């Protein structure tokens, strides 16, 4: 599961 | 709706009765939640992002609206730094990606 | 074209000469690849998300193809499970979510 921040 | 993506696509959901921020999120599986109480029954769960695995709770056949837009699926609860709605309650709200 | 999300949203992409498959998403602010050898300058930066956050090499300016679309900017390079379009690539194809 990418967020990405 | 249409929603570019100049800006996190970010919408209010609704829960357990609460109003939250959640993004809409493609490249997740599943629907993470920052810590909050829902009711029923969970079981211990992992789950990987980009930075490694962390331990969630797993709350099953909870009801998620979604702008409007009802759902019912597995929502998982832990420490994540933003709410995301992954894949499996975009597919029954039918969210598509267009280009 | 219209990408239904059933399955991960992975599509072939073209980098520094390469082919590669690449998963469109909307929750990552950036473009993060697997690790790979570009000719180039780069800076050192740290990304995050679930799990915590990875050191990445930041390259500008880098040709992208995006399923026959053409982009040009910012790619992080790193020890990524996957390779990841994010949306300040998204944004130059015009992708959108829809429901």
């Amino acid at each position: 599961n990418x967020p990405i921040v | 709706p249409q929603i570019t993506l100049w800006q996190r696509p970010l919408v209010t959901i609704r829960i357990g009765g609460q109003l939250k921020e959640a993004l809409l999120d493609t490249g997740a599986d599943d629907t993470v939640l920052e810590e909050m109480n829902l009711p029923g029954k969970w079981k211990p769960k992992m789950i990987g992002g980009i930075g490694g695995f962390i331990k969630v709770r797993q709350y099953d056949q909870i009801p998620v609206e979604i702008a409007g837009h009802k759902a019912i699926g597995t929502v998982l609860v832990g420490p994540t730094p933003v709410n995301i709605i992954g894949r499996n309650l975009l597919t029954q709200i039918g969210a598509t990606l267009n280009f």
